């Protein structure tokens, strides 16, 4: 339903949104900190610096 | 990012709308963002940010010890979970 | 300790690795292969 | 090979290195090592 909502005024979005099933689509999370360090050569370090 | 690389714990970053947020994984080779939700092709993409944080433990910038937060270019929540939406 | 006195051989792989893009065909991807060099126990490059 | 010790084992703790590679007689490939494929 929110796909039929967000998406209101432009046809070829409506009838992309509306092609698919319900489980055709899938919303994935991603953590916004980091798992790990930048971990990385303090010459690379340098030279991008 | 300068600023970013500096080695200072205040600043950030600003994207001009690289990051899609509705992208067809198609049942073939290649991914690709769906170009009828998103119809602008540069701007319909959304706006990422980056904070690099260093937390003390160049010669100072290895006893700090770094790494990068991800967020929107204006963030509402995904700040602490961002999303992304897929359509397979 | 083993490249001071541990008294064996010792392999190194070198490992190219390539991949194509797939819309352009091709029913492999991820191609490649090893290549191995041996150290004697404690040899001249063993000791650098 | 080149191994670099950045000072920031205890003292090999302190040290963090890592590797930077070349030819055997390197000309010019120890900034931008070559290779070539054919396909």
């Amino acid at each position: 339903e929110e796909l039929s909502q967000q998406f209101d005024p432009y046809p070829l979005a409506m009838q992309f949104i509306s092609q698919y099933s319900p489980e055709d689509i899938v919303t994935a999370q991603i953590e916004g900190s980091s798992g790990a360090l930048w971990r990385i050569s303090p010459p690379s370090r340098a030279q991008m610096k | 990012l300068a600023q970013l690389l500096e080695g200072r714990p205040d600043q950030s970053v600003v994207i001009p709308h690289l990051f899609p947020k509705y992208i067809r994984a198609p049942n073939g080779p290649e991914a690709n963002p769906v170009k009828q939700l998103q119809p602008d092709e540069e701007e319909d993409y959304l706006g990422v940010r980056i904070q690099l944080r260093r937390e003390q433990v160049g010669t100072k910038a290895s006893d700090f010890l770094e790494w990068w937060v991800i967020e929107l270019q204006d963030c509402k929540a995904d700040c602490n979970l961002l999303p992304m939406v897929i359509f397979s | 300790q083993e490249l001071y006195n541990g008294t064996a051989d010792i392999t190194l792989r070198f490992t190219w690795n390539f991949q194509r893009d797939l819309a352009k065909g091709g029913t492999v991807e991820y191609t490649n292969e090893k290549h191995t060099l041996e150290l004697a126990p404690n040899s001249t490059a063993r000791r650098q």
